[PDB]
DNA sequence: AAAAAAAAAAAAAAAAAAAAAAAAAAA
DNA sequence: TTTTTTTTTTTTTTTTTTTTTTTTTTT
């Protein structure tokens, strides 16, 4: 049911677009996902679009991606449909710090059909001294009205997106991508500010968007302030695009995702969706719609110490086990995308496979260069399908006198005696004579010398070495 | 936990003389950038933490070159000072301070340090002790918690340093025994080597005058038993007599009188130097082979960690891992003039093993040394959780810079956590640092210029609202 | 010295812009315009549990500003024993 | 001027973002832009035509785009009317985009003074798209990229056929092709221009056509004379006054550029943006000069060409010369003080350069010291002055004879060891040095024993010194 | 002269079977190379420079060249390079150098084979020695010049900045003065080696004149003796043979006239080895004089090009500079070199070695192959550049990107310049001319049996390899 | 025409000598 | 405090040993 006073927004958060676009399978991806997020929200004719922040991957997006970001909004946020909202907020606070500062839809000059509400993300935050973001190219342009930003770093009062269709009112606060740590300290210091409207104040929805960091520094959920009903959260890539209120702070929760799998985290392989809000008057309603372009995502996780039946570590050829069961593991993985491809169409072939093999009861990982070759043409992941990694005494000097005792005991010392140079060394190393060898050698070759000079042995080197073999005995 | 606060530079290298000229560079956590041109100072400030942390200069840089040129000061002497703050394990504060001193006399150039100070702050009061630059580098490796070996090459290495993993086998085998801490070891193994030579050179000599001592024994016997001949005449001719004299006269020379007694001795000299030049060659050959095996012993869980992070980082299909190998030399001696040192880095390309050296590409380099150094970090960087990439993303593509930004993230978020870790990036690369800096963790960052009278200069900016 | 010149038929107060403004509810109206007085600082009840948060770090911050001042000082202080 | 009237405003080289990280020289490219926005407007133009190059960088940073774009936004978008028609396929002059329309044509967008631009050199489209930032400023709806290259085997250009009352204009344009490549399609009779069939004669032809003057020449005489006026560009010397070559049936014009991006002697004139009238095939072209272009001041210098007061071998004439410079800089200093008053819109600090040519054996003084003194006075600082300029076996044989005749030999015979060294070098003998060494020895050895010499230790230094 | 073809095979990376010959077809002026890491761009130049002076890359020794036998898992390696080019007058002529790395036990036993010369297509077999100087004469450059300007290393490219034996070396093989300093190692160990034969002879010298004191006293007893018996009893008979006896021993016979035939050689060694002291000093000396009046030529163009080229403040200009030590001789046991590129702050001369920054040095080397080129290879009008921009900051890279199209500009006016350039900037291949000149760049990577291939890609997925 | 034994040249890499500062007497 | 002699590190030139190339000398 869509009465006259009801407010459908497209709640879309963490586009990413350009993510990977140098790639050969996986480059137009986000652009295609984007194309079907614009499709859904000019299909279900909502009011507006509310995208939750980083629209773009890069800090300074690609001419590609612009372009294809560019085009995508000329084609489907421009039009003559009329605007059913209103919009009683001062535009030249909210939106005021470009030399536009109204509302895209209000320029005398450009016909949008659909309004884009918008804040940005850290991977498009601005920067420089003019303090520029995508999104301020995007909203110059006249396709999307970037808010909420902050412009000053001592304290930040945010300034709500006032709009009103029918009996209904929305307030549309919004938050940038402040640093985590310092947004942080900010929230501890007091020194942000959330201001309501003076009058009426319990007449408005209070809609909160938000791009940070959620129990993953991270900013917590109870230091958001309780006037709020619905806060959408980005930077957090796995859907809850479902709200959920916790036990106690009076505001629900919505985590819409990510339109693109940006990292290979356990999380990450929900499936993606979009949201489709609902509100009239107080009440809201979100209804998660499906993306099936969405490239699939599976992953599984193996530890081989708590599998003690089949991995032995003394086995000499576990290796092959491994690598066996590795295998068995990702051909299972991938008839299971390839049964759930049958749906759809859209989706992509080549599926995205993980396979964490955690070793820790000294295993040996097999050859990752050679197991995943044999999917180059399967997977759209090639280089990264097994991960191997493992989850977080010995003295030189014993060492060194054992090695010291062995020799002696397997060949046989001519003139120095047992024990002696071990003794002399470790003096050496410890104590530091810098002399101790030299003086061991010395007294020891006058010692012997002396008794042969005293013994009155005749010069010969058999009775030498005999006399000398005879001392080194006694 | 240990972090390195701040810095004061006057008088090193480019930087200014006078006091207005003291430049301060305050280190954030967990990343600090340091950006400008070419000469402008960045490397300066990693020289300058080497100096304080451990007193070796730059490779290649002895004092008159580490310290402003009096020439192009004007001035007849300049003096130099780098006064560092800082936590050490227990986390009490601790500053020290260098001075330095470089006098222009004649054609060459003087240099000398002076004493410099360690201060504390004890029960509320502060405290200074002028120590003689051995005291502050015990003290302060004490007090940082790492060794000077690892300070050296693992933490603050020089950009000209860098790549010190894929260098001959005498150097690295050298850099891993000061790493390992057994270098006293090895210097017992040297010296038992020398003393072999010295040894085997005083048996050559005594042979050489064994010779003569030998030629003199027969001599002087031959003049003996005609001693006693005529002697045995004489008994049963004046003439007989006068030459009986003569012959006695003839035993009376120094060489003859002392004839047997110095081959006897010189005899038993030799033998016994001999003997004990064998022995001293089974025992080296013992100490080597203890040696490196405590080095293959002691690399075995290093390799075990330098395989795991080469397999993440490295973006290629070539290399299964790289990992450092030793191979004692079975056919060695005290007495060879050049030894043999089997120490190096090895590639596994499939299932053969290859040598790294002079066998790998300026990217696989950079990467493998890069690798190298964070495994060592690991290992042996655990209580100063501190490293400085001096343009880590030099030859390195566009995927291996990715992948070193993702690691080098991942590092950080495995270290930052109860652990204080200080990456301090010195770059030209604005994407490495937009990477690195997705995460937001930069928010000030250091650009280092020059003034009008060209001195360095280190003034602090802002990512947001200030240009980059 | 030329270039070929050769004929296609490309051929397919007053205005020839297409541009009508569609009409948004409340264009050429009177602008009731909401902000700058009528905006104030809301509050957040009691929220002890959230007091005794945001209190703890805060004393976590004067803390760590404590440890800083002492860095600063220690920084600044003069080598006294400098002579050498 | 009336109904029947064609008034375009034709700027050339913009180049956004020219230094824009430079302190004193930033801010200076978008504030011309700014204008010559401002002078469209003044002048009711009917529309802008950009010759090219209208960013310095391929991919223009954030700050470029974004005032560029404000720019457009504030100057070609409003409720003023537009007068003419685009009477050719709006599919091929325009449709490398999703949109292969007119911006003005567009329901969506309220344009009053259309762009018709072409793309130059610095940001010609790149990438696997083939994207350029023009394409950029068309998706956002504010410019009318056209004549954009499809077939790199050959050129047709198909024109955007305009008409305002009576008169016609076929507005032919042609991207900056690497000028090799365009040269070889040239010659190959591999370029080809589409002119409509209807009212042949009727269409006032201009070519905006963004590439080299002066193989990377591609004259004057590679154009057709059915065109009227070819607005060039690539050529920052503003030469914005139409011209017309006796074999050349068609007028040139140079707009130039609206910065400063070189220090060569060719921009050292004042800049100037045509308002342009054709009214049937009547054109009157109207310079307007630039108030906010920063000065540029140059002088070349030839050392060798003053044999009065630079002497090749003085002693102190790197003072002289240095003395010469310090009062040509501050000439020019002055000329342009003297210069700047009137225009409040001429930035402070203007360009100077000085090209020092030396080939007599002239010194270079310190470049940096002169530059440190006119710091706060030249936009330049760095580059203020230029400087620049357009055997063994002999030399061992006379150290030898030189140490021959300086230190007495002992007893090596003289020119003994220079032929040995000569020998062993052509020859490549290795033993020319020994032999000689030893059979000098063996033979006053011999000398010395047949004369059973005393071997006293300074006798036989005497028997030596017979020799 | 220029280089046009090259086909690799088993040299590193690249493929042993015949299937995975890759060929690389050289542009002009400028030519990318670009792809992943450890690909085969840097193995590219490497195969260049064998081919060019059949030297190794530096720190192999032949056998970590060829593709290891181990790793295709075969007993011998057969690899082969081509390289089609053309000479200074403008024959085509390709040479087909091949080698071996046989596997045998735990070594690797490696050789090189014979190549050939094409040239109407006549291909002969040729020795290793031959095919290096015909190329050398073919392309027009010293052997030097084509190791350390042109095709130097990726890791031997600041080698301007080594040490001061190592950079003597380098400028005196580039120089072609090396038989001068054979001919001065030469003398130092005729010298040595004297030396240690007068250390012997002395030692000996001492025992040789106790035995002939001991003869003499022995004469002198025999004349006495013989004297009483002339005189004259039995006994004064007796010790008569005795005498005779001693006198008749070896060691008493003759030491006299041997002890002076050893005293005379003593002293004739010690002039000798005076004099060759001497004619040392005096070589030294005029090798230095020689380096340097053929060095201050190039010292201009390296201070030009640093002018124009390095965009701080620091250096004034950068030149070398050579002293011959004054107290130098043939007996010392290590000399000292004083080769040392010197940079100028302000008015003070200083040592750049280990003084100056990455950058600083890295653009330094960059000057002085440049400067070097200039000066030598004006025949062959090629240089390699293996990642110039390694340590440049962003206005180096700019200006230097500058300099080097100047270059082109410049050096292309009557013969064929090739500026091969290996890197990972994308805007440094903006930046240099990217749009003028380069139109197909060359992508290296790697096939599913990781053997490198050369694949030629269009200019529009440039950015695919490139950051 | 081919083998192989031996002598010569190259170079990578370990060894060592000269310089300079640090330390240790030493008055 | 300063002088003077001995130690130690560095670093840059020297030496060595193995390998390849080449020469020769035979078959
Ligand atoms: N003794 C010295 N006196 C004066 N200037 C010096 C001295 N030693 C080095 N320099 C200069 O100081 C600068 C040092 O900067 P450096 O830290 O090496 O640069 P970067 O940060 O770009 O890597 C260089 O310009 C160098 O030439
Ligand atoms: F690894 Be290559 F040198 F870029
Ligand atoms: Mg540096
Ligand atoms: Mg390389
Ligand atoms: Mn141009």
């Amino acid at each position: 049911l869509d009465d006259e006073n009801t407010f459908k927004i497209l709640v879309a958060t963490d586009i990413h677009l350009g993510f990977m676009e140098k790639d050969a399978v996986r480059g137009n991806d986000t652009f295609v996902t984007l194309d079907e997020i614009l499709r859904l929200a000019q299909e279900n004719e909502v009011d507006f679009i509310l995208l939750g922040g980083d629209l773009f991957h890069e800090n300074k997006p690609s001419r590609k991606t612009l372009h294809t970001c560019l085009e995508l909004l000329r084609k489907y946020c421009m039009g003559d449909r009329p605007v059913q909202f209103e919009i009683l907020s001062d535009q030249s606070v909210n939106f005021g710090f470009s030399k536009f500062p109204w509302v895209n839809y209000q320029d005398g000059n450009l016909n949008i059909s659909i309004p884009v509400f918008s804040i940005h993300g850290n991977n498009d935050d601005p920067t420089g001294a003019d303090a520029l973001c995508a999104l301020d190219i995007l909203s110059c342009a006249g396709f999307v009205n970037h808010f909420g930003r902050s412009m000053s770093v001592e304290k930040i009062d945010i300034s709500p997106v006032l709009l009103q269709k029918g009996s209904t009112k929305i307030a549309l606060y919004g938050l940038g991508s402040i640093p985590d740590e310092r947004l942080y300290r900010m929230f501890v210091n007091k020194k942000v500010t959330m201001l309501r409207p003076k009058e009426d104040e319990n007449s408005w929805f209070n809609l909160f968007v938000i791009h940070q960091n959620r129990s993953k520094n991270f900013i917590p959920e109870q230091f958001l302030d309780d006037f709020i009903d619905l806060v959408i959260w980005g930077h957090e890539h796995e859907c809850k695009i479902a709200p959920t209120k916790n036990e106690q702070q009076l505001f629900y929760i919505s985590q819409p995702g990510s339109s693109v799998v940006t990292s290979l985290s356990p999380g990450e392989a929900v499936k993606k969706h979009v949201g489709l809000l609902r509100i009239k008057g107080r009440k809201m309603n979100m209804h998660k719609i499906p993306l099936h372009t969405v490239r699939q995502f599976f992953m599984e996780d193996i530890v081989l110490a708590n599998h003690p039946d089949i991995f032995n570590p003394d086995n000499p050829k576990v290796t092959q086990a491994i690598q066996s069961f590795c295998l068995e593991k990702i051909e299972e993985m991938l008839e299971n995308a390839e049964r759930e491809r049958l749906g759809n169409s859209h989706q992509p072939e080549k599926p995205l496979v993980r396979l964490r093999v955690d070793y820790s009861g000294g295993f040996e990982p097999f050859s990752v260069l050679r197991f995943s070759q044999k999917f180059v043409d399967r997977v759209a992941n090639p280089k990264d399908i097994i991960h191997f990694f493992r989850h977080r005494t010995l003295r030189v000097e014993d060492l060194v006198k054992q090695y010291f005792q062995t020799a002696e005991k397997n060949v046989q010392l001519s003139l120095l005696t047992e024990r002696g140079m071990g003794e002399a060394v470790q003096e050496f190393v410890d104590k530091e004579e810098k002399d101790a060898i030299e003086e061991l050698v010395k007294y020891q070759l006058e010692k012997t010398q002396r008794f042969l000079k005293e013994r009155h042995i005749d010069a010969l080197e058999d009775k030498i070495d005999e006399e000398v073999r005879r001392f080194r005995e006694t | 936990m240990s972090r390195i606060e701040k810095m004061s530079i006057l008088g090193v290298r480019s930087f200014g003389i006078e006091d207005k000229d003291k430049q301060i560079i305050t280190f954030f956590s967990p990343l600090t950038i340091l950006v400008g041109p070419n000469g402008a100072g960045k490397t300066t400030i990693i020289e300058c933490l080497k100096y304080i942390c451990t007193g070796d200069f730059p490779p290649g840089t002895k004092g008159n070159t580490f310290v402003h040129d009096p020439k192009v000061a004007q001035e007849t002497d300049v003096r130099a000072q780098i006064r560092l703050q800082f936590r050490d394990v227990n986390g009490e504060l601790i500053a020290v301070q260098r001075s330095m001193v470089c006098t222009q006399k004649s054609k060459k150039t003087e240099f000398k340090t002076l004493e410099g100070v360690i201060t504390r702050t004890k029960h509320g009061e502060k405290v200074s002790l002028s120590s003689k630059c051995a005291e502050i580098d015990r003290e302060m490796i004490s007090s940082l918690g790492v060794s000077k070996a690892v300070l050296n090459n693992v933490i603050f290495c020089h950009q000209e340093d860098s790549n010190w993993p894929l260098s001959e086998g005498k150097a690295l085998k050298q850099k891993f025994d000061e790493i390992f801490s057994a270098t006293r070891y090895i210097k017992a193994l040297e010296t038992l080597r020398q003393v072999r030579q010295t040894q085997g050179q005083k048996v050559k000599e005594y042979q050489m005058e064994l010779k003569y001592l030998k030629q003199y024994k027969e001599k002087a016997c031959e003049i003996r038993d005609q001693i006693t001949s005529k002697e045995a005449q004489l008994t049963s001719q004046k003439g007989y007599e006068e030459e009986i004299i003569h012959f006695k006269k003839e035993l009376r020379e120094p060489q003859f009188r002392d004839a047997e007694e110095k081959y006897r001795e010189m005899m038993i000299v030799m033998r016994t130097t001999e003997l004990v030049n064998k022995d001293l060659d089974i025992y080296y050959k013992t100490l080597d082979q203890a040696i490196m095996k405590f080095h293959s012993m002691k690399m075995e869980e290093i390799n075990k960690i330098i395989r795991d992070l080469w397999r993440s980082t490295y973006r290629g299909q070539d290399i299964e891992y790289i990992e450092i190998r030793s191979d004692a030399d079975e056919n060695v001696s005290a007495s060879d003039k050049r030894r043999n040192y089997n120490y190096r880095v090895v590639m596994l390309k499939g299932d053969t093993a290859l040598d790294m050296r002079g066998r790998c590409s300026a990217g696989q380099k950079v990467l493998a040394s890069l690798i190298i150094r964070l495994a060592l970090a690991e290992t042996f960087c655990l209580n100063c959780g501190i490293i400085a990439l001096d343009e880590p993303t030099t030859n390195l593509d566009r995927e291996n810079i990715e992948s070193l930004a993702h690691a080098l993230v991942e590092i950080i978020k495995s270290r930052s956590q109860q652990r204080n870790f200080q990456l301090l990036v010195i770059t030209h690369d604005e994407d490495f640092v937009e990477l690195l800096g997705r995460s937001e963790y930069v928010e000030k960052f250091y650009r280092i210029k020059k003034n009008i009278d060209q001195c360095s200069e280190i003034v602090k900016c802002s990512v947001s609202s200030l240009g980059f | 010295k030329l270039l070929l010149t050769e004929f296609r038929s490309l051929v397919i107060l007053k205005n020839f812009k297409k541009f009508k403004k569609v009409t948004y509810p409340g264009a050429g109206k009177l602008p009731h315009i909401i902000g700058g007085s009528d905006l104030i600082a809301h509050h957040a009840r009691k929220n002890t549990e959230l007091e005794e948060w945001l209190r703890q770090e805060m004393e976590v911050q004067n803390q760590h500003a404590k440890e800083e001042s002492l860095a600063d000082d220690l920084f600044r202080y003069n080598p006294y024993l400098k002579r050498r």
